[PDB]
């Protein structure tokens, strides 16, 4: 299966470029997965929709 | 390219640095670049600062004469700063947040 997490962060984390981002999905039971990005250093008009990991 | 000015009996007094990004290369934020020029008895380091009221002058569409001061807005060239005119961005990229990419 794959399926996605979907999550807002617009007010809660202020994602502007060059801004490290950390954090796990963690399960019941189980290995977490580790989430871990940087944000690029430019974001432009032309590409809303980036590949972040 | 680079081209300047002269003024009589004085010499250079203004000049002009033409740049494009190389081949393949990723977009390059202008706006934090530094430029270390060296010359008979210094060595300066010059910062991005704002054209009049918007990142980059937008002369897309061409520039009478790129030294007359009424056309061009030369005042924000301090000692310590340089000013970046867009003369070629079809994806508006410098024209909005001063990225070059590729073409420009
Ligand atoms: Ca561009």
């Amino acid at each position: 299966d794959i399926v996605a997490i979907c999550l807002n962060v617009s007010n809660t984390l202020n994602l502007k470029p060059r801004t490290k981002v950390t954090g796990a999905v963690i399960p019941e039971f189980g290995a977490p997965a580790v989430i871990s990005f940087t944000t690029p250093a430019t974001y432009l008009d032309t590409q809303h929709i980036i590949e972040l990991q | 390219g680079v081209t300047g000015h002269y003024v009589k009996n004085k010499g250079i007094d203004r000049i002009v640095i033409y740049i494009t990004p190389n081949a393949g290369s990723a977009p390059i934020d202008l706006k934090q670049c530094k430029l270390f020029l060296m010359y008979d008895g210094k060595a300066v380091s010059l910062n991005f600062s704002k054209y009049d009221t918007n990142t980059v002058g937008d002369f897309t569409n061409g520039i009478k004469d790129i030294f007359n001061t009424t056309v061009v807005k030369w005042n924000n060239a301090d000692a310590t700063s340089f000013v970046v005119v867009a003369l070629q961005d079809d994806d508006k990229s410098l024209l909005t947040n001063a990225v070059i990419n590729k073409g420009d």
